[PDB]
Order: C-alpha cells, then structure tokens, then sequence
RNA sequence: AAACUCCAUAUAUAUAAUUUUAAUUAUAUAUAAUUUUAUAUUAUUUAAUAUAAAGAAAGGAAUUAAGACAAAUCAUAAUGAUCCUUAUAAUAUGGGUAAUAGACGUGCUAUAAUAAAAUGAUAAUAAAAUUAUAUAAAAUAUAUUUAAUUAUAUUUAAUUAAUAAUAUAAAACAUUUUAAUUUUUAAUAUAUUUUUUUAUUAUAAAUAUGAAUUAUAAUCUGAAAUUCGAUUAUAUGAAA
RNA sequence: AUAUAUUUUAGUAAUAGAUAAAAAUAUGUACAGUAAAAUUGUAAGGAAAACAAUAAUAACUUUCUC
C-alpha cells in the first residue's frame, strides 16, 4: 500500500492539516460576547492613543 | 522466545554468547562483565533468566554505548573523513579498499560495502 | 517515475465556516551563549534551550567585546608562542 | 613520529611570515603532521606533479598534509 | 532424526550410558569383605549388593573404566596395594590419606574398595566425585550474608541427595541434633501452611535434616548445618572422600566471577572451603574411625603444589602461583596427610586378571587359541608397562591392531 | 651411458684427560655390493620365477651429449655496429612502480564433530642452521586482580659458540567444550548406568563455523609509515 | 502500582479563502476581482525554473489626537 517514507511524508501532511486536530467553535453568551466588544474597543482606542502620542513626539 | 532489549533468542543459547551474537556494540569480554555485574553463573542459558534478571540484562545493555548508537558513531566518523578533502573518506566515497590494499584483483568485499553509509 | 501520493476527494470547506490555522505552540526559554534569556513561542515539545554558538558570542555581532581536542589530550605530556618560534624558518619555501 | 609518545612528526615551515601576511605555504613535505598552531593558514601541498591549495580546518588537526593532495588520478574505464 | 534406542553419544558416553552391561555372563565371584581378606587376599571379587547400591550412588564407578565388560563392575583384593592401605586406615591415629600414583594403576578403584569396607562397617560415607562440577562454573552460585562465601545450590542439592541415598538410613536416624534448626520450606505441599521447617534438638534427627528441602539462598546454611552435626556425631564414623583432588589443587581459582569481572578463589566458595576445612585439622569430627582419602587423578594438571605439600620437593618460593599454590600446601600440612603410593601390578596379580577375562570371556580368539599361557601373560605385562591395569585391559580389549 | 664423486648406511682404526660431552656423539682414514651361494620349476650351457642361508645392506643428490628451437638474457657483466654529448650523461625534493571494468595463472585461508577450540612445569618426543653491519636469557612494568598465556616496554645475564642465545618443537596422546540437533538444558521426583538413568513439565539454511571489510586506540622499525609497512587491543563479522 | 471487563480514541492525507491568471467540469445563474510584459533583486539558479517588489491621493466618511 504505502512505503515508510510515504508514511512518514503522511505523517508529516497531518501536522500541518487542520484534519481532526482542532476544537469546538467558541461560543459565547450575549453577556459574554458584550463584555468582550468592551475588552477589544477599549484595547483598540489605547492602542490608537500610543500611536497618536509616538506619531506626535 | 526469551525477548530482551527488542533482539529475540531461542532458548539453551549462553547469555554471554548469546548477547555477543545479538547486540551490536559488545563482544565477547563485554558480554562477560555484564553477567558478572548481574551475577549469572558463566554457562547460564538463556531460558533460565526470570523476568528481574531480564529487566536488569535490558538496563545494563541500555547503559552502555550499544546497537544504533554505536553504529551511528562509527558513521559519524567515517562522515568526518569525508568532509574533510581526505584519502581515506575518498576511498570510502568511490568504493574501494581504505586501508592501503591492492586492487588490480580481489577488491570485492570493499567494493560491496565500503560505502559512506556502512553498517546494516 | 514521478512519485506522488495520490489525492483523495478534497473536503468542502463551506464559506463562513473556514477556520485559521492555530497550531499548537510552547513558550520556549532560550538561554543564549550569555545568561540572557528570551522567551519565544515554538511547535516543538521543549520548555528549556541553552545555546552555545550565537549572535552573542559571535565576532562578528560584538567587534568591540573534535580533532584539535584530540590531539591536545594524546599530545599533553609534551605540551607543543616558544614552539612556532622553534619550529619556523622561513628561508626554505 | 606515529606512536604518542615521541611524536608529532614536526617539519621546519615558513609559518611565522604566513601568519602575519597571508602567503601560502608551499610544501613539498606531506609526511608533516599538522598543528594547533596552523589551522586557517594556506597551505599549497605537493602533488607530485603540481602543488595543491588548501585551507586548513581545525578538523585537520590530527592529520598528514599528503593526506589531502590526493597524488593518482582517479581510475576509469574507456569501454571500447 | 533420533529413535530411543538408537545410540547417539560419542563413544566414552556412549560405552557409560547405553547399557552393553546387559548382554554379559553371569559370574559367581566371591564377595568383598575386610573381616575375610585371608579368603579371598589375591583374587577377583564382586561387591555385596548393598555395597554396590551404596557405591552407585556415591558415585565410585566412572565412565573411562572397563566396568561395561562385565556384568557389574568388579575389582581384585591385593596384598600390596588395597590391603595394606585398608591396614594402614585401620591402624593409623590420623586416619588421613591421598592415593597417589601414575594414571591408570587404580586409585579411583582403591576409593570404590574403601567406601565397600566403610559400608561394611556401618560408616556415612560423604563422597565428592568430580569436584570439577563444583570448581568449574557451570551451575547456579549465590554469595550467602551470614557464610562469607559463595554456595552452590544445584551442586549442594545433588550432593545432599547423594548423601541421603548412598548410606543406609538406620545408622544415619541413630543421630540426634545438637542444635535446633530453622529453615525456609519448599514443598509443593504445605507452601503457604508452612512458611518455614522446624528441626528440633532430641526430637528430630539428622535423616531428617538431609529430607529438608529449602529455596536456593538456605541450601548452603542447610548443608553447613549437616556438616557440624556430623562433626558433633561419635556414635558413627564419616568417612569424607573427594577424587580427581588434582583438579581441586590446581584449579585455584573458579571460573566464576563476582560484581566486579574477576575471578572467584576456590576458599572464597562454600564446596571448596567446606573441603579444605574437612581436610585440615579444624572441622574435627568427634568419633574416632572417621577419615578423609583424598585421590588423584592422572587426568587433571600436574604441577609443584602436591609434591611440595608431601615429603617430596623442597619449598622453591620463586615459582608462580599457577604452577605452586602455597595456601593449599600450608592447609595439607596442617592436617597432617600422610600419601599412599599405588603400587604398579604384579605378573602374578596380571595372570589372575587375565584368567578372570577369560572366565568371562572378553579375550581375543588370536590371544586364547594357539598360544602359550605364560607366554601370554608375559607379553601382556609387557605392554602394559609391567602391570598398569587400565593398560592392560586396553591391550587386552581395545587393541584389535 | 655406466663407473669413479657427494649425502646417507654398516663395520673397523685413530682422536676427545666423557666439564665445549651429544661417546646414544663428531671427523679423518679405510673396508663393504652394479650383492653372493644353492635346491627346484618353465623354457632353451644359460635365463626368469619360487624356495632357502649369508649378509646392515635399501635410497637420494650432482652430472642432462651432439644438434636444434635466429628459444631466453645488451636490465648481472662485458663487447660490435649505431644513436645522445647543456643531454638519451649527473645530483636533490616529492610522486610512481602498490592505479582498477572485465579476464588469466600461481598460492593462502576457509565453508565444523573419521574435526575445530581451552588446558597439560619433576616442562612427551626432533633435526638442520644462524648469532662483531649481532643472538638477546632471566627478572620487572603495562594490556589483565590473582597467575599463566600472548603482545609490547624496562634492561642486557651469557656467547661471537660442539661451551650461551635464537628455542620448554608441533602434531601426537589425555581431560573439557562444541551450533546446526527437544541428538540439549533445569524444576521436580526417580535409582544397583549417579561426570549418569527414567518419568513429567518448561526449553520455538551461516553458528559458540569463517575472518573478508571497516571504526577507534595503542605499540614497532626508521630521520620519515599520507599515497605506502608490521603488530596488539576493543568493536565490526562479507562471501563461502 | 498492577490485572480483567467495558468503552473511547489512532485509518494519522493537503483546500481553512467566496480562494482570483499553476493545473483541473468548456453549457445556467449569483457574487467578486484583474491580466501581461519589462525592470530591480534573491540558496543551488545560469538567456531560460520560483518568490518578492515597481503610477497618482486632491476631495469624502469613520476613528484617535494637537
Ligand atoms: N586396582 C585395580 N584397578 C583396576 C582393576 N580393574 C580395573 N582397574 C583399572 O583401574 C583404573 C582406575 O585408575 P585411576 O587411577 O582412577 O586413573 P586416573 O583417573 O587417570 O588416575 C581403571 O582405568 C581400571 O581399568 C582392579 O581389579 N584393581
Ligand atoms: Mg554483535
Ligand atoms: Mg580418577
Ligand atoms: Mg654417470
Ligand atoms: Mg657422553
Ligand atoms: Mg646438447
Ligand atoms: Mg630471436
Ligand atoms: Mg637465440
Ligand atoms: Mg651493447
Ligand atoms: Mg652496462
Ligand atoms: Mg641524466
Ligand atoms: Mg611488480
Ligand atoms: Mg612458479
Ligand atoms: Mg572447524
Ligand atoms: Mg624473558
Ligand atoms: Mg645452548
Ligand atoms: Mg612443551
Ligand atoms: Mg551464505
Ligand atoms: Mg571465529
Ligand atoms: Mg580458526
């Protein structure tokens, strides 16, 4: 059927492959997914804040 | 039937002998020291050993430089040779006899596996 | 003559539902040729490296800052500079 | 000098002038065991026939300078 | 490719273990007997039956002898050699031997007549035939805690057993202990009811003791056991033998090896220290009539040792200690050995054999018809190299030249 | 051609203060045989067979003619003719003569049990020959916990030799072991085969043959061992 | 730590993006995008394998900020 080094080539494929190797999607309650909105936009105004004050210096 | 270390063994075979035979870094004065270290009477076969004894031959074995790993060096070695712009790993790239032969006749042996790649 | 490994029925990967490619990943330590470490994030199963040759102890990174081995432990009574003072006249080349 | 002790089989070179100006060194030794105390200098080793040029590495330490002047020409066959 | 019948040995094993004894005359021979020597002084004899059973067992009949030529092996009394020497254990206050001699002149026979006369006399008779099995390493050892040295406990088994068989057990239960004795049971039996055996001191007795059976580590403590209760003994006589001693002297060292590769010294086993102390004086057995004969054996490595040890050579102190081991003479000399000579056969002790042979009928037809006796018998002495009786009968039987 | 010759043999004589001893020898000189005699049985006085009595009496070496093969050699050496004479003459340093597809001779070692291996110190039994361009004994040290063996190193005792050394000859013979081989081992019992027997359990085509090939470490000779030498050790263990 | 039973996993195989000029379904429809050449480079790579880069932001919307 298949040789060692086509195996090992297989093998090799399968690391790379999302085949069978990844979770369940991650799902989030309203609540959650809200406090989550708050983390990111928050984070992405600081964020823009560092570069106005790099950019202005 | 007596397994130890991966290598198989028919039964009445001398440990000592046996071990020589089989494993690829050890001989006949290794073998020896080995069932001294473990305490056989010299001439114990190898369907007397209990299952410690065998556990205690196969830790042995794995201390020592043995099978793969003693083969890999002498690879190694015979690698170095012929990095370096060298006779000898010349030789051993072009299959012929390493260790100043003649050559006009009977240089089989050599031409069959004197290869860079030599053990198997 | 040409090797290959023959592909099966592609599986459809529906619009929306393509996922990105998050491969499993350790925080690896490396210690460097000095004392300092940093931390990189790596495919392979080890928590811990120590490097030996690196940009740090390289000449050329820093400008401001075994068959030898062999050879000097079957040659060490003797102890071999005094020795390529001895041993070099330059009249014959 | 093959046996450890009374060894290495030391030969007089222009070494000294070689390390503080990079001119190759001409031998026509090859019977010369190598040194510590040249690795990194050029060497021009003899062939019988013409001298070859070679840069000594550090894995050369242990080694002869006709070791790597390989002096025959490599065999063929002309299959006539 | 092999039937039970069929031989399949080289010819010495074959000649010992396939039994061509079978097919033999029957011979009514007299019996041997010590108390009626004056009967049968220069005359073939076969043993008694319980001699026989007794001598089987020790292990007195071997291989490289003629004992297949007749019906049972069978020896001749002599005045000069087997006679005196019995003679000689009778009289003696040391009661101490080595039978010495060229190969072939019967010292192992010697030993086979002394054990007979020990039998007769309602001796133990502990005898140690080829200390080859126990000095050369081809058996299970262990180095016991308690004994600093290494025991045997495949070799010391067989032995026990030998011991148990070859002597009779009414003179062996007329012993009582002098100690109690715990040992670690092994039984198919009574494994997990009884942990350990229990030997008392009235109670018990040393046939007992010899039944015990332990695991391998308590076999030697077992053995060292009997030992000093043989010893402590002075209601019967022990005698020890060991034959083929050569090999004992000269094989010094073991082939086997301890944690370290090096090789194992005969005094540092319990068989071969258990020996010499037998031999010396200090495992003093308590009655009287309890002696050791010691045998050599042409098979085995000559060398300065035995000699030196007997009023032979002086003392040379530059000579190797595989060639002159000195501990060996010292422990000879300590218990003082005093060496019996077998003495090479007469012509008219050589006709008598011959005249047996006949009897039985193993001489050639060129040997017996057209031909003069005497002349023969002169012819065989001849060959022989005046009277070598292993030689002889090779002449006699294994010529066919 | 044979014979005389040499070696070897048998005998005799001589010599050797039987410590240079081996007189069981060595070496000069002889003698001895290409053996002799007789009885018979076949073929024609003799010649082969047989038998007998007398003897130590039986080999090997050197010598290979004339002619021939335009056999081999101008590379042992010499000489004719011919060619080279700053080169075809002379010296040094290195390389080569040891290259490797196939092929061809000679050998060596093998492919295991009418055959291989361990061991054998009152050291089983030889001959012939070498040692002032040397032979190297005993003994110490390391490989190697005993020591022996084998190999090196250390250092030279003896003798330039019937005196000492090379050198305890080896097969032999003896004990032990030996896979293929459940044709054995080891646990139990077993017993008048006890270095062994029987019973019942478990023991499931290149080895414990062979030594090519290679790796590393040492040693030897030499000023020098890379091409390109010889040992020893630890591994490697083709083919057959 | 280990034994048995009952399960669960390991068949290890590529696209992860509405993919967009390597090759492959050549007719429908829906959605979206832009090619090529030449040039400058880069491990074997060389005139010729692959990958990268190579026209202009006025005005507008949102976001942060002086
Ligand atoms: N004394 C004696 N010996 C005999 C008699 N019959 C046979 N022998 C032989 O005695 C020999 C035993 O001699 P032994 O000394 O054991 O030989 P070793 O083993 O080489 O020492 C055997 O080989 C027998 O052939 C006998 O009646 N009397
Ligand atoms: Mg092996
Ligand atoms: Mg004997
Ligand atoms: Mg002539
Ligand atoms: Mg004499
Ligand atoms: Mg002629
Ligand atoms: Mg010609
Ligand atoms: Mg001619
Ligand atoms: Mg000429
Ligand atoms: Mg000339
Ligand atoms: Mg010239
Ligand atoms: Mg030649
Ligand atoms: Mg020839
Ligand atoms: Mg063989
Ligand atoms: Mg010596
Ligand atoms: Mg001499
Ligand atoms: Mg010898
Ligand atoms: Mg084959
Ligand atoms: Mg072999
Ligand atoms: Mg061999």
């Amino acid at each position: 059927s298949l040789s060692p080094l086509a195996q090992r080539v297989v093998t090799q494929l399968s690391v790379m492959s999302a085949s069978r190797k990844q979770p369940k999607l991650l799902k989030l309650a309203r609540e959650d997914l809200i406090k989550h909105q708050t983390i990111e936009k928050c984070w992405s105004i600081y964020q823009q804040q560092q570069r106005e004050r790099r950019n202005l210096q | 039937v007596v397994h130890i270390l991966g290598k198989g063994f028919k039964g009445k075979e001398v440990i000592k002998i046996a071990l020589a035979s089989k494993f690829y870094g050890i001989g006949k004065t290794t073998a020896e020291k080995i069932c001294s270290k473990l305490g056989f009477y010299p001439w114990m076969r190898m369907h007397q050993l209990s299952e410690p004894q065998i556990m205690s031959i196969a830790s042995e074995l794995s201390t020592m430089t043995i099978e793969g790993d003693a083969r890999a060096i002498v690879k190694d070695n015979i690698a170095l040779k012929r990095k370096i712009g060298s006779y000898s790993g010349m030789r051993h790239t072009l299959h012929l006899p390493v260790r100043g032969q003649h050559t006009r006749n009977n240089a089989k042996t050599a031409r069959k596996l004197n290869k860079i790649d030599r053990r198997g | 003559t040409r090797i290959t490994l023959p592909r099966r029925p592609a599986k459809k990967i529906q619009l929306g539902k393509s996922r990105p490619a998050i491969y499993h990943q350790f925080n690896v330590k490396m210690e460097l040729s000095d004392g300092s470490v940093v931390i990189r994030r790596s495919q392979y199963p080890k928590g811990e490296i120590r490097l030996i040759q690196d940009q740090r102890n390289n000449p050329l990174w820093n400008p401001s800052r075994g068959s030898l081995d062999r050879f000097n432990k079957r040659y060490s009574s003797l102890f071999s500079t005094v020795e390529l003072s001895e041993e070099n006249k330059k009249k014959t080349q | 000098s093959r046996s450890v002790w009374k060894g290495p089989n030391i030969v007089p070179l222009p070494i000294r002038e070689a390390m503080t100006k990079g001119t190759p060194i001409r031998t026509n030794a090859r019977a010369a065991t190598i040194l510590p105390q040249f690795v990194g200098l050029k060497f021009q080793i003899h062939n019988g026939k013409e001298y070859v040029p070679i840069e000594i590495s550090e894995d050369m330490v242990g080694h002869k300078l006709g070791e790597f002047a390989p002096t025959r020409k490599r065999f063929s066959y002309t299959q006539t | 490719r092999v039937t039970p019948g069929s031989l399949y040995k080289n010819w010495t094993n074959t000649t010992h273990t396939a039994q061509l004894q079978q097919t033999a005359v029957p011979l009514a021979l007299p019996i041997f007997n010590f108390d009626d020597i004056s009967k049968t002084l220069n005359k073939v004899v076969s043993y008694s039956n319980k001699q026989y059973k007794s001598l089987h067992h020790l292990g007195s009949f071997k291989k490289s002898q003629f004992n297949e030529l007749f019906q049972k092996p069978v020896c001749l009394v002599r005045e000069d050699a087997t006679n005196s020497f019995l003679k000689k254990l009778v009289s003696h206050p040391v009661k101490k031997f080595i039978i010495t001699g060229e190969p072939g002149v019967g010292k192992t026979v010697l030993l086979s007549q002394a054990h007979a006369y020990a039998v007769d006399s309602k001796q133990i008779i502990i005898n140690i035939s080829y200390p080859e099995l126990f000095l050369n390493g081809r058996n299970d050892f262990s180095y016991d805690d308690d004994l600093k040295l290494f025991i045997q406990p495949m070799y010391l088994k067989k032995l026990i057993r030998k011991i148990l068989k070859a002597n009779d057990p009414a003179l062996l239960k007329s012993i009582e202990l002098s100690k109690d004795y715990k040992f670690s049971n092994a039984n198919p039996k009574n494994a997990s009811v009884k942990p350990f055996v229990t030997l008392n001191k009235t109670k018990n007795t040393v046939l007992d003791l010899l039944s015990v059976m332990t695991h391998p580590h308590n076999r030697g403590k077992l053995m060292k056991a009997i030992i000093d209760e043989l010893s402590v003994q002075s209601k019967v006589p022990i005698m020890f033998t060991v034959d083929n001693f050569s090999k004992v002297l000269t094989t010094a060292y073991s082939a086997y090896r301890n944690t370290e590769n090096k090789q194992i010294y005969s005094l540092d086993l319990q068989m071969g220290k258990l020996m010499m102390d037998i031999i010396s004086g200090e495992t003093k057995f308590a009655n009287g009539e309890s002696s050791t004969i010691l045998a050599i054996s042409g098979v085995d490595r000559t060398n300065k040792t035995l000699p030196v040890a007997l009023g032979k050579i002086p003392v040379d102190p530059y000579v190797t200690r595989y060639h002159y081991e000195p501990k060996f003479v010292e422990l000879l000399q300590k218990g003082n050995v005093t060496e019996f000579e077998v003495p090479k056969l007469n012509k008219q002790e050589v006709n008598e054999l011959i005249d047996y042979y006949k009897q039985s009928n193993v001489l050639l037809d060129k040997d017996i018809t057209g031909k003069k006796w005497e002349n023969l018998i002169d012819e065989k002495y001849f060959l022989s190299g005046n009277g070598n009786p292993r030689e002889l009968l090779k002449s006699l039987v294994l010529s066919h030249r």
